[PDB]
RNA sequence: AAACUCCAUAUAUAUAAUUUUAAUUAUAUAUAAUUUUAUAUUAUUUAUUAAUAUAAAGAAAGGAAUUAAGACAAUCAUAAUGAUCCUUAUAAUAUGGGUAAUAGACGUGCUAUAAUAAAAUGAUAAUAAAAUUAUAUAAAAUAUAUUUAAUUAUAUUUAAUUAAUAAUAUAAAACAUUUUAAUUUUUAAUAUAUUUUUUUAUUAUAUAUUAAUAUGAAUUAUAAUCUGAAAUUCGAUUAUAUGAAA
């Protein structure tokens, strides 16, 4: 549980953007904070995607197999947390803050 | 010997659970023939039970698939508190009161 | 392929049997398993002998979903009012035939592996059955041996006819001469071509000659009945006879299998029902008088009136379908005395001890260790299995993530 | 179960001869059902009320 | 006038309670024991075989620290399994309350004393 | 591979599965019975059969009315209903459905199999 | 399908007259069942609007006159 | 419920008058009928209205009590009765085994007719 | 309008000789909340304040119905009134047919396209609610399909109950075990093991194949059954065989 727990908090991004309609003109990307419950879906996805990549028919040892790695280091999933990251260090400048 | 006869020969109408044997009929018009014919059943049952001349079906047990069938239809709360799981020691104890006491005399 | 040689493809039920996932445990020095010496071990968690675990691994006393896996070898709670009273009994009746009972998870499979366990210890010949349903199921090979008259299963008896001779010692399989001469077809793919039978002589050969010999699959029933009638006869080793989830042969009269008329062929026409329910029934009579039955019911296996009404606890109903009660056995049973022993659940104390084995195994998680005081872990886990089921006490500590 | 078959054929002829019952122990379509049946003539033919009511 | 009377344990020493959950109820027999429970005469993991229902009825007696010190007997009808656990959760934390009245704002606050009112609604 | 009366077979094919699903006119029922009468145990496959035993299924399997003989029966009982005349013969030649099934929608599959000569 | 065991659908018909004097018999009664005995009669079975002529062969008896009268149109589209 | 209740309570006064021991009035469970009525909509709006029927059910038991004193009751009962009450009553006679002097159907008759009538037997003939 | 009122929920009293038993219930009456209080913080129209959090008390958390106008729609095959037209026919009855036709198109459903999911089995019988039964609900048993039996379908027979009583009716999923094509991730033969319902080694275990299997169940052949006077156009069910699209 302790190493679900951590799992979780260091593959699930901080924030990401996204696009506002807001005006008849191109709609905005502005990063927005993301809370813990939102966090933890958006890394889930991401374990159960890569969970149904390996090879037993049960789904169970797919995910025990898929948090046993990321547990140890070994995940593909940072690499899109590190791109969700990127996108909204280039975008800091669009952040309203009022 | 009889008895068991009674009980073979009546089949579905007999509840050994309860040990009530129940005919109903509602064949005929009045309800006066009707229980002349309930009647009239009844003692050639008991004529047949009694004579035991040349079978007593003594050999054939007696069936209760009927009542079996019954009871699966019925919800059986037949659990009762453990008995070594009571505490008399825990009751409330009646207190004295002087009032009920004085007012008795 | 999308297999590798390391990847785990089954089921999680054959993953955590099959995947040696307790390489990884923690060695723990504990107490061996000794029932010459149980005063110093009752109560405890133990650990059994080297020369035990050889014998019940090609027993098949360990099965899957026991949670052996979680300890470096399979480990046992040496208690007063399972382990201790039934092997009291067992040393003391005079019959010595039992079945074991108890609700599904109380820890019959691990009774019967501590009787395995001390049969190996007394220089006992273990003959054990651990999955019946393996020859009733219809997935191997049967013919019909014109002879004995019964149904022969070769396949099935290549396997059972070696773990006799793998899990048993040697020295004692040595000691039990035969008392006549047996031939039999050669399969031996050396000298096959060059010896059409091989004899074995009386009063030269023994029993372990004759559990070697590699015959053609139609003559291997008559090596099954060979071997039987030799331990029945010598009366030098005792024999403990044992099969594990008996309930299925107590509910599975017909077995899959069909003859050339399409109908289901009864259990007591295969020889591995005709054997089993032979000795069980008294028929096969052992020379030597510490030979014992130890039959074991399981959970998973449907229930009926078959075996109350054997056992004594409820009246004969005769209108019962034969599919809820077969009289054939109920008479067998109760014609070789066969006695039960319920298995009782676990007491708050016994919980305690399991649970601190569990704590210095680091099975439990830190929700359990970290914040609760022990007395409050020890209460609430005995609540939550049932007021001392061993299984659901383990699946509270280790499969309980909610 | 193990009671003989005839030993229970002669306890239900014997039974329903009490009863006033119909013994059928071969089986064939007899048609009681009909002689049975209930008459729904009546209740049918009152569906649209009493005709003779006053004009 | 009011319409309370104090409750107290009765000659044997047990305190009865009733519970209910959306079609289900439960009437507990609480009784000072050692943590044996029975649900309709048979044994918690047998009646209850989702732990996640048993741990619902072990949770009033996990917040007054006293899931040892109490014996159980249990009859619940009704309903399904959740139901049934959850209605025997809410029964056990009302009938704790005459054993110490100290408890009580204790149980509250953890949401066992309060009757869930959810129930199947008809669509409308 | 093994091969019974032309039909190919995988060797892990059980073969009461195998025989009620490449051959016409044997199901499930029929052919629990050939692998009972032949003496193969329930769950018996492909690659474990001899060759005296490839040969006895085949032996059985000629005779019985199967493949051409069965689609034949099939055949020729379709053709009697047009012969007379029948209503349900006018279905089978205008490739309409023939159990009463509506036809405002769907009764693609009628329009696809149902004819004369059906395979 | 009615059961085997009831027996045939057997209606009122002049067969006598049609065996005696070889005339058609003209009937509404497309639900009776061919009987042996009609094999070689000429029948005359309506169809709602006419009565279609029709002679019964041994490849008939079991089925039903109404199904040898044809009661609707061929269906064509305006292509 | 009203008239229900209030006349079950006549019935009470009525029998202890009587001598008779009289227990409830118990109430049984009330029976619901209902009915759905789809409007002229039927747009999934307030398109259907709904009705319903409750029958109020109440037990009174008579105990030692002679019969001629039980059909007296039963008498006044029934000339004084409410508005909306039905009443249905169970006696319960214990007898004994034997008795003295105790306590053919249309289409049997009409099949027996036909089977005689001359369209039938002219082919039972054998 | 709202209040009010009813329902639900909690509680109290009454009723039941606790075998019509579910008293853990039934249904009459009454009570309860449109909750209440202290404290800190932030705002305020700063006071006897809102938004907040904290603490305390409480079972308390959800619904229902509800005015009159105004503007507009529907034939109502869901009721009328008049006018208008038919009056041997545009009225009435019977037999049969049609409303079920089939190129294309559209709406709404059902079952599927496999492994976080399908199939078997689970008898001292895991666990419901709301309804129905005098123009009836149909138990158990026996017989046949059909095999030891069970299961499913029908027949034979018609127990009890016109009902808090008996019947429809042992709820199902759940849960456990077993099995499951694609998948050489399998199976088998030997040997091997301190993984034995299993491991390892060596041999064979087909190719075909972007693909339809032990998925799927359309279509169709034959036989039998159910309701009815009658099942042809044009009904339902079962068995054997067929096994499409996806
Ligand atoms: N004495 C014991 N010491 C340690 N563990 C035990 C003991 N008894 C039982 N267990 C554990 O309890 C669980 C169930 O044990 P076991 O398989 O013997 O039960 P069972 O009653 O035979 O099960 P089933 O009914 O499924 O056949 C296992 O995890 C087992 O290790
Ligand atoms: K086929
Ligand atoms: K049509
Ligand atoms: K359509
Ligand atoms: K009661
Ligand atoms: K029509
Ligand atoms: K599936
Ligand atoms: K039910
Ligand atoms: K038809
Ligand atoms: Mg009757
Ligand atoms: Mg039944
Ligand atoms: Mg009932
Ligand atoms: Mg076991
Ligand atoms: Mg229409
Ligand atoms: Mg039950
Ligand atoms: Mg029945
Ligand atoms: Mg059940
Ligand atoms: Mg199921
Ligand atoms: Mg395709
Ligand atoms: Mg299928």
């Amino acid at each position: 549980i302790q190493a679900l727990e951590k799992s979780l908090d260091e593959l699930a991004p901080l924030m990401m953007t996204k696009t506002f309609n807001t005006g008849v003109a191109k709609a905005s990307v502005i990063p927005v904070p993301l809370n813990k419950r939102q966090r933890n879906r958006i890394a889930w996805n991401w374990i159960v995607q890569s969970a149904n990549q390996r090879v037993s028919s049960d789904f169970a040892v797919r995910l025990g197999e898929e948090l046993t790695a990321i547990a140890k280091g070994t995940s593909s999933a940072f690499e899109k947390r590190d791109q969700i990251h990127k996108t909204a260090i280039a975008h800091r400048a669009y952040i309203q803050l009022k | 010997k009889s008895l068991h006869k009674f009980r073979i020969l009546a089949r579905s109408r007999y509840d050994h659970t309860t040990d009530i044997f129940k005919m109903s009929s509602d064949k005929f018009e009045h309800a006066s023939q009707n229980a002349r014919y309930l009647h009239d059943i009844l003692q050639r049952l008991l004529a047949e039970s009694k004579d035991l001349t040349e079978d007593d079906f003594s050999d054939v047990p007696l069936d209760t698939r009927h009542t079996i069938a019954k009871s699966l239809r019925k919800k059986k709360r037949d659990y009762e508190f453990p008995e070594h799981w009571k505490r008399p020691e825990d009751a409330p104890k009646k207190k004295f009161d002087i009032v009920d006491q004085l007012l008795s005399t | 392929k999308r297999v590798t040689p390391g990847s785990l493809y089954k089921n999680w039920t054959n993953t955590t049997h099959t995947a040696q996932l307790q390489q990884t445990a923690v060695p723990l020095a504990l107490p061996i398993f000794n029932f010459d010496d149980i005063s110093k071990t009752l109560n405890k968690v133990v650990s059994y002998s080297n020369k035990q675990y050889k014998s019940l691994h090609h027993l098949g006393s360990f099965k899957k979903s026991q949670f052996n896996e979680l300890f470096q070898k399979p480990v046992c709670l040496v208690r007063e009012d399972a382990t201790n009273s039934f092997l009291k009994k067992l040393v003391s009746h005079p019959v010595k035939k039992f079945i074991i009972t108890g609700e599904p998870g109380v820890g019959k499979t691990v009774l019967l592996s501590q009787a395995h366990a001390y049969a190996v210890d007394s220089k006992q010949i273990i003959i054990n059955i651990s999955y019946p349903e393996l020859f009733l199921n219809g997935r191997n090979d049967f013919s019909y041996d014109d002879d004995l008259k019964l149904f022969i299963q070769p396949m099935y008896l290549k396997k059972l006819i070696r773990k006799i001779l793998k899990a048993n010692d040697p020295a004692l399989l040595k000691s039990i001469e035969l008392s006549k001469d047996y031939k039999f077809s050669n399969a031996n793919p050396k000298n096959a071509s060059v010896k059409p039978f091989v004899t074995l002589n009386k009063t030269k050969n023994t029993v372990l000659d004759l559990l070697s010999v590699m015959t053609h699959p139609h003559n291997r029933g008559k090596l099954m009945k060979a071997i039987i009638d030799e331990l029945s006869v010598q009366s030098k080793v005792p024999i403990m006879f044992t099969v594990d989830n008996f309930s299925k042969v107590l509910t599975t009269a017909y077995s899959a299998y069909r003859n050339t008329e399409n109908k289901q062929i009864y259990s007591l026409d295969l020889q591995m029902g005709k054997l089993m329910m032979d000795i069980i029934s008294g028929e096969t009579k052992f020379a030597n008088g510490e030979s014992s039955t130890i039959l074991a019911i399981s959970g998973v296996d449907r229930t009926n009136k078959t075996l109350p009404v054997a056992l004594g606890k409820i009246p004969v109903d005769p209108y019962v379908t034969r599919y809820h009660y077969e009289p054939k056995f109920v008479e067998l049973l109760q014609k070789g005395n066969v006695t039960e022993f319920e298995v009782p659940k676990l007491n708050k104390q016994e919980v305690n001890e399991l649970i601190d084995y569990y704590k210095q195994s680091n099975v439990l998680l830190d929700k359990d260790i970290t914040g609760k005081k022990w007395e409050n872990l020890i209460d609430e886990k005995y609540f939550l299995s049932g007021n001392g089921n061993p299984r659901e006490l383990l699946k509270s500590l280790v499969l309980s993530h909610r | 179960m193990n009671v003989p078959k005839a030993r229970l054929l002669k306890v239900a002829e014997l039974s329903a001869k009490i009863f006033d019952q119909n013994f059928n122990p071969s089986g064939i379509r007899t048609g009681s059902k009909i002689l049975n049946e209930r008459l729904k003539g009546p209740s049918v033919a009152s569906y649209y009320g009493n005709p003779d009511i006053l004009k | 006038s009011n319409n309370i009377k104090i409750k107290t344990l009765d000659e044997f020493g047990r305190s009865i309670a009733v519970g209910k959950r959306k079609s289900s109820t439960a009437k507990v027999f609480v009784v000072r024991g050692t943590g044996e429970i029975l649900v309709n005469g048979r044994q918690l993991n047998d009646y209850f075989l989702k732990m996640k229902d048993r741990e619902s009825i072990m949770y009033p007696l996990q917040v007054i620290e006293s899931v040892g010190k109490y014996n159980i007997f249990a009859t619940t009808s009704g309903g399904g399994p959740t139901g049934q656990a959850e209605s025997i959760m809410h029964a056990i934390a009302k009938a704790l309350v005459v054993f110490n009245p100290l408890l009580k704002s204790r149980l509250h606050k953890a949401g066992v004393l309060t009757r869930d009112y959810r129930h199947v609604e008809r669509k409308k | 591979v093994v091969h019974i009366l032309g039909k190919g077979f995988k060797g892990k094919e059980v073969i009461k599965i195998a025989l009620a699903s490449k051959f016409y006119g044997i199901g499930k029922t029929t052919a629990e019975k050939i692998c009972s009468k032949l003496g193969l145990y329930p769950w018996m496959r492909m690659h474990q059969l001899s060759e005296p035993q490839i040969m006895s299924i085949a032996s059985e399997l000629s005779t019985m009315t199967i493949e051409g003989d069965a689609r034949a029966i099939v055949k020729d009982n379709i053709a009697l209903k047009r012969k007379i005349g029948s209503y349900s013969g006018m279905r089978h030649t205008l490739h309409l459905p023939v159990r009463g099934q509506h036809t405002r929608n769907n009764a693609k599959t009628a329009r696809k199999l149902n004819k004369i000569d059906r395979r | 399908s009615r059961s085997v065991w009831k027996g045939p659908n057997i209606v009122p018909l002049p067969i006598r007259e049609a065996m005696t004097k070889g005339t058609p018999i003209r009937t509404n009664a497309r639900a009776a069942t061919i009987l042996p005995q009609f094999v070689g009669l000429k029948f005359q079975i309506h169809n709602g609007k006419e009565y279609v002529p029709i002679e019964i062969s041994e490849d008939m008896v079991g089925h039903k006159l109404g199904e040898f009268a044809p009661t609707r149109k061929r269906f064509s589209y305006t292509q | 419920n009203e008239n229900l209740d209030f006349y079950s309570d006549f019935i009470l006064r009525t029998g202890y008058y009587l001598g008779i021991p009289l227990t409830g009035p118990k109430p049984l469970p009330t029976r619901r009928e209902r009915w759905t009525v789809i409007k002229s909509p039927f747009v999934h709006a307030k398109s259907k209205e709904n009705f319903e029927r409750h029958t109020h059910k109440r037990l009174i038991r008579a105990w030692d009590t002679n019969p001629e004193v039980l059909q007296m009751l039963i008498a006044y009962i029934t000339k004084h009765s409410m508005a909306g009450v039905g009443m249905k009553c169970n006696f319960f006679q214990r007898s004994e085994i034997s008795l003295d002097l105790g306590s053919t159907s249309a289409v049997g008759q009409k099949v027996l007719e036909l089977l005689d009538s001359p369209d039938f037997k002219k082919h039972l003939e054998k």
